[PDB]
RNA sequence: GGCCGCUUAGCACAGUGGCAGUGCACCACUCUCGUAAAGUGGGGGUCGCGAGUUCGAUUCUCGCAGUGGCCUC
């Protein structure tokens, strides 16, 4: 059971437009690029396109987001040599840009500019397989034998889909964190600021790893990781490259790819990866 | 008490990213003071030995050699700190705002104060994105002040690059003239 | 044999009677954690092919060339 983790958003609206309709194909070729010239599209209305036909017959947007200018209207009809009636109409305000169901959800009442967007490949039914062999291997017999009620109990491997999906390195008991510390116990679990902290911790089951295949930067591997990445693994996961993130258990006290923020969707970074969850 | 910032200490922390940029590592420099020496009464240049001394942990951005994608100075220094001995309530001032790797594990370890002279868009915990106070319990946070001698910070930083690099791709690198 | 679909730049795929497109990319360019990344812009096309229709066909009409799914032998 995959559940892909994307960015929340929230659902277009719609904004006041005028419309109008047009019978001979001649005047909407004439139309368009009058409408150009004098009318261009606003930089946040040009997500749309003006080519639209009549349900029952071609009927035309003229004017986004407001009124028609009178001027504008009057040139118009000058042009087609006849009266020009409008009819009000709806145009969206809020642009879509990861989901093609959601992208033709709203195409019954206007089309987009912005083509269908690029849908991401959704995996493979063997490589579902491979996954949960995994998880049944590796890295929850990890989360079985690493916690009794001292270690914490977190494991990450990274994984090579390249060789039928070997385990190149996994983190060990050697690995983990312990409990009564609270250095390393802030980002994975609830109320770690109560304690004091003996030692100091630098390097979480998720950082281990990647420093072990050194032996460019782990470029296209991919980690399966039980609890949730916190916030600092996240850059380990952003600046050592990584294809896929699988976490099973999430972190709502801290965690770069859950709760705190989605760390691998953020804009200005390099490399935009892509977070499964697998329960 | 308090805690200031002291010049002597972020004229260290430059002059160690030129240090690291002859060796070729990416310019960044963190110098880890005692945490009761950056007060007001240090705030002047006399004692420059003494003040020199004071210093305790400095580290340079050792990826290029170590072959770690994912140790910047302040993950080095701190390693140091660790090594010549804790809850690293020492002060550390850096030459480019943490990263988000950085802001996260200072903030693991209690750190009093963190402050950068210039801001890094790309990768930065204190700028762009904040991890500066945003961690909710239950009382974890730290503070990072704006920017103090960012001129030098992005001219080193520049640098790098117009040099080029050596271990490369001969089609992934850049003949740049 | 039959039937259904399909052919568009180096590649992968849209799209429609009147401008010929979009992702990867042969490449070029800009920058603050190598600039081995990511944003940005340019060029890249016989839209099987032929005939017909249309002021005008990649589109519409027919046939032919090709591949694919099922069926028949
Ligand atoms: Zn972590
Ligand atoms: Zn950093």
């Amino acid at each position: 059971s995959m559940e892909e983790v994307v960015v929340p958003e929230e659902p277009p609206k719609l904004v006041s437009a005028l419309a109008t309709y047009v019978q001979q194909e001649r005047l909407c070729t004439m139309f368009l690029s009058i409408a150009n010239k004098l009318l261009p599209l606003k930089p946040h209305a040009c997500h749309l396109k003006r080519i639209r036909r009549s349900s029952a017959v071609l009927e035309l947007l003229l004017s986004v987001g407001g009124p028609v200018d009178s001027s504008a209207l009057k040139e118009l009809e000058s042009a087609a040599d006849t009266t020009v009636a409008v009819h009000r109409v709806w145009v969206p305000d809020r642009a879509p840009r990861s989901s093609a169901e959601e992208w033709t959800k709203w195409c019954q009442i206007w089309p987009f500019a912005t083509p269908k967007p690029r849908v991401p490949t959704q995996l493979s039914e063997c490589e579902v397989g491979s996954i949960q062999r995994i998880f049944r291997t590796v890295v929850m017999p990890l989360a079985k034998r690493l916690r009794t009620d001292e270690t914490l109990g977190i494991a990450a491997v990274l994984v090579d889909p390249s060789d039928g999906y070997r385990v190149l390195v996994s983190s060990g008991e050697e690995h983990a964190l312990k409990r009564g510390n609270s250095a390393a116990c802030l980002g994975y679990v609830s109320n770690s600021g109560c304690r004091k902290s003996n030692r100091v911790v630098l390097d979480h089951p998720v950082t281990f790893v990647l420093k072990e295949v050194t032996r460019y930067l782990a470029n296209g591997m991919d980690m399966f990781v039980s609890h949730e990445p916190c916030v600092m693994c996240s850059m380990a996961l952003v600046h050592s490259r990584v294809r896929r993130v699988f976490y099973c258990f999430p972190n709502p006290v801290h965690g770069g790819l859950g709760s705190t923020v989605s760390i691998h969707a953020i804009q200005e970074l390099n490399h935009h990866f892509r977070v499964f969850r697998c329960d | 008490e308090s805690v200031v910032y002291c010049d002597v200490f972020m004229q260290a922390a430059l002059k160690e990213a030129t240090c690291a940029l002859e060796e070729g590592e990416v310019p960044v420099g963190c110098v880890l003071v005692k945490a009761d020496s950056s007060t007001a009464a240090q705030a002047q240049a006399g004692d420059d030995l003494a003040l020199q001394k004071l210093i305790v942990a400095r580290g340079r951005n050792a990826t290029n050699r170590k072959g770690h994608g994912l140790a910047h100075a302040e993950f080095v220094a701190v390693e140091e700190l660790l090594r010549q001995a804790d809850l690293a309530d020492y002060v550390l001032y850096v030459v480019v705002e943490p990263c988000i790797m950085c802001a996260a594990m200072l903030l693991y370890n209690r750190v009093r104060k963190v402050y950068f002279g210039c801001t890094n868009p790309r990768f930065g915990g204190n700028g762009t994105v904040l991890s500066v106070h945003n961690s909710y319990k239950g009382l974890i946070g730290y503070e990072s002040c704006g920017g103090y001698r960012a001129e030098e910070a992005v001219v080193l930083l520049q640098q790098f690059y117009r040099r080029e690099n050596t271990n490369a791709p001969l089609g992934k690198r850049k003949r740049k003239d």
